[PDB]
């Protein structure tokens, strides 16, 4: 499906693509917001007449968006959620149009056995709901989050790039009765400035801050109590894509020492697609930032990557706005938000 | 008399036992000190090249030079204030940069030598023989040992190799160079760099100066570098009486990673680096430096950017501390290349009682 | 309300997540409190027999009794102050000793029931059907559930088995009895007991009263009896929504041992015991008791002896703190037999949505 049908009806798709390609848009939340806006635009302006055809068109659009940018998972996720929202309503409608038993909320045997309305308003409302959800995640985490950390315990923080994780930390630090020491790993080629900023923020907040280089993780590990990840995207089996550099090794170390590994992200970051390959989804950075000169650097081929992938075996906890979950359970949460056919587009 | 007190930045809450302060710019000292020691101290304080192996050699050279320059006073004997002078030198060294195990060993050897020849012999005959003896010793326990190690390595390396390396250890550089030049095998060298000292960069430069296929990586980028790659080599500082690897910064993590991803690690060491001092953690005694090393924002050493950070004393409750010497786990390294060809790290002090 | 604050023993530097003390001796009580609650509180304060399962049943019985004794007033309606009374009772219970998830669930159910029946129906007719309903509920989620558990155990447990148990969980005792008398099998039941509580001892006694071969075990001597042991059941209290068993005393150690030595661990549980609240360590929410239980020499519970121990504030800083409930791990207990027949501990709250 090309962009021959959408030219004067919807123009913003091109702009979105541009934003994606040259990285004019920054932060997954912003991307999600943009996607939502696009969806709204599509809804308010276009014509349908039929429902299945419309659904197909939407699917095609989603596919196109995916093809334009693979590292934007939030965009995909939101679309999927919207589709799911549509689908249930459609199903409900069909039952009235025609004019059923189930053990649970969803059945497996229903796939094997042979099975005008104001749905537009409902669809519109769905988008609003999604927006609302996106707006506040930290408020639904803090009631569970500020129960784990105790007095005279030491925290270790890889990935300070995420905006949620910092907030979570701050909320914990607010409490007068609670006291903890913070060890911060830097992350050289991608996270350094961000890490520094985080450290500064911590200092401002009036907490004991310890800036640790990437090599000095091993010596302090006898004192380390907990591990927190600043992840960017959550998946099916448990595996997560983290917000750039210095996460994997630390996680491995934690696993070795049997240190508890926590993860805070959100369900809008959660994807119903499987991460079958690390090479396909993870994007690599820039060689120019590491070392100067060009003519001798033809011989010196430098390897540097943005995003990081951590196996589900190391991570045990996934606290979101709804509640505390596991990597062995999060799949069901995704299913509760994205339907069966909506996985493949 | 020297200089005392006045230390920059916060003292922190944890890890406070060893010296981390001191003379960087000289102001008022005793008018009897030979300047070569001072110069050496100045160098060591702001060094970016040395790593365990060459320092001791340099020290030995300095000592030899001193001996050559040494003149016996007309009144007092050859050893009367010499010991005092030595003590002063030691104190200066400690003030500048804490003494290593090799350095301690050297000092011990010197002391032994001093005891051996009693004050009775003339000036020009004694030191003639002393300097030659010391040279001979140097030839024996260091260079020859290194050569032996190299040769051992040569036979140990098979066909088709892909190696990940770390450090400014001279022996490793020699090894890699040898591989490149005289062996003519299918060698691939991958380099890991560290923040406190640009050792990896130096290694890379050296490789380039020979003409080797080089991949360049860091401590963070390790999850993608494996995805074919087999051997892992590290540079050791000293092995204790316990058997644990008491070495430089980013080694232990690398070793752990190697262990996780199937293939074990091999480490090289000399037959003099062994110590009788007992410790099992980095907290006991550690090389701690001024937080001036962790100021520059990436790229290169001399850049100086007015970005986000540039304050330590004015900041309320902020601890910016880094460690240089680490204690790696015992079971993780399998191969140790010493004076006795090949052996396990669990031997610990088999050469210490042998002397 | 009664008595508040003013208690012996220090707040302690280590472990202070929950409040440590409460009424034990009755003085100045409100003239509206039902005596059965008071008696229960008196019992719980110094109990040896009950643990999680029977307690809830007892509570339910008490509630039923209260309902039977309750009649609708002329002025105030049936749903006017009952809820307040319930709240007060809950507060009293909490003051006495921290409560379980089952009790909370029961309370919730009661609240729901209160909402369900509208204040318009005849009063005599209302409570008649209420008490019947409650009885039915009790039969279903306890007795029937127990039966189900027993049946599950039956199909899984082989001919002639050795079972190692801890605590005083009633369900396990019932199971053992069933194994003994009704089915007739060769059983070797090893029961482990700790210092402050004689639950294991009680279990052993009960077994003896039926006619079973029992081995009495202790925390100090564990490894001697394992090295032979095929099947291990733990005293369950509550399963969290992560996959961790919040259970009584040194069960975690036992689980660890089991993991180390061949065989996996088994856990029998009720369908209503499950909690949506989440925690991953023993430090999170600790259940505490007075250090007065560990003062005397053991043998029996009431002794009153003069010896050496008997100082908490008299001597130079003496802290004698202990924990009643600990955390058992995730991967080690795999087996779970519930009201929904089959499932694992990795399946944390799949039954919670199904109800």
């Amino acid at each position: 499906h090309p962009n021959a049908a959408t030219s004067d009806v919807n123009v913003t798709i091109d702009t979105f693509v541009a934003k994606l390609k040259r990285r004019q848009v920054q932060g997954s939340y912003a991307i999600a917001l943009e996607t939502l806006q696009l969806l709204m635009r599509f809804i308010s302006a276009a014509r349908w007449n039929h429902v299945n055809d419309l659904i197909e068109q939407i699917r095609d659009l989603g596919n196109s968006l995916e093809k334009a940018h693979p590292t934007a998972f939030s965009c995909g996720n939101v679309i999927r959620r919207i589709l799911a929202v549509l689908r249930d309503e459609v199903e409900e409608d069909t039952m009235s149009t025609t004019v059923v038993a189930e053990p649970l909320i969803s059945s497996m045997f229903n796939l094997l056995q042979k099975p005008k309305t104001d749905y537009r308003q409902v669809a519109i409302q769905g988008i609003k709901d999604l927006i609302d959800e996106i707006k506040n995640i930290d408020e639904g985490i803090q009631q569970i989050a500020i129960d784990l950390i105790h007095d005279h315990e030491i925290l270790l923080t890889p990935t300070p790039d995420s905006k949620t994780v910092l907030k979570f930390l701050i909320t914990a630090r607010e409490r007068s009765n609670r006291t903890f020491t913070v060890l911060v790993t830097e992350g050289f080629p991608n996270n350094t400035k961000n890490a520094h900023e985080f450290a500064k923020k911590l200092a401002q907040h009036n907490i004991e801050t310890l800036v640790v280089p990437d090599s000095a993780v091993f010596a302090l590990m006898s004192r380390v109590g907990k591990v927190i990840i600043g992840t960017k995207a959550v998946f099916v089996n448990g595996g997560t894509i983290s917000s750039n550099s210095g996460v994997s090794s630390v996680c491995e170390c934690a696993r070795e020492f049997r240190t508890p590994v926590f993860a805070v992200a959100g369900l809008y970051k959660l994807s119903p697609l499987y991460p079958f390959d690390v090479e396909k989804f993870v994007e690599f950075g820039g060689s120019q930032r590491i070392l100067p000169r060009m003519d001798p650097r033809k011989r010196l081929d430098t390897v540097n990557q943005i995003t990081d992938y951590v196996p589900p075996e190391n991570i045990d906890i996934y606290i979101t706005n709804v509640g505390g979950f596991n990597p062995s359970f999060i799949y069901r949460i995704a299913w509760d938000n994205y339907k069966q056919i909506d996985v493949h587009l | 008399p020297g200089i005392s007190s006045v230390i920059p930045t916060v003292l922190e809450q944890s890890f406070d036992n060893s010296s981390l302060i001191s003379v960087k710019e000289l102001l008022l000292n005793k008018d009897l000190i030979h300047p070569s020691i001072l110069l050496l101290t100045s160098h060591l304080a702001h060094y970016k090249i040395v790593g365990s192996i060459p320092r001791c050699i340099a020290m030995l050279e300095v000592f030899q030079i001193v001996i050559k320059d040494y003149q016996t006073p007309k009144g007092t004997t050859l050893s009367r204030n010499l010991t005092s002078y030595l003590s002063h030198q030691i104190d200066l060294l400690k003030k500048a940069r804490p003494l290593s195990v090799t350095m301690g060993n050297a000092i011990r050897w010197l002391k032994q030598e001093i005891s051996l020849i009693d004050p009775s012999t003339p000036d020009k005959a004694a030191k003639k023989d002393l300097c030659e003896k010391i040279g001979q010793f140097a030839k024996e326990k260091i260079e020859l040992a290194d050569q032996l190690i190299i040769d051992n390595a040569s036979t140990q390396i098979e066909e088709s190799t892909t190696i990940v390396t770390y450090g400014s250890s001279k022996v490793l550089t020699e090894l890699l160079l040898h591989n490149a030049i005289s062996l003519k095998k299918n060698i691939k060298v991958i380099v890991v760099d560290s923040r406190p000292l640009f050792e990896g960069r130096k290694m890379a430069e050296t490789l380039r100066n020979a003409g080797v296929n080089v991949m360049y990586a860091l401590i963070t980028s390790l999850d993608t570098i494996f995805n074919d790659v087999d051997y892992v080599f590290l540079g050791a500082h000293s092995i204790l009486s316990n058997g644990f690897l008491y070495s430089r910064a980013g080694t232990a993590m690398l070793a752990m990673s190697a262990k996780r991803r199937n293939i074990p690690v091999l480490v090289c060491c000399e037959s003099l680096k062994f110590s009788q001092r007992v410790q099992l953690d980095s907290v006991t005694f550690n090389e701690l430096a001024d937080p001036n090393d962790l100021v520059n924002i990436d790229y290169e050493n001399p850049v100086e950017r007015r970005g986000n950070k540039g304050a330590l004393l004015n900041q309320f409750i902020k601890e910016r501390k880094f460690e240089k010497k680490k204690l790696a786990m015992e079971n993780k390294p399998k191969g140790n290349k010493i004076g006795g060809k090949k052996g396990s790290e669990g031997e610990s002090k088999d050469a210490s009682n042998e002397e």
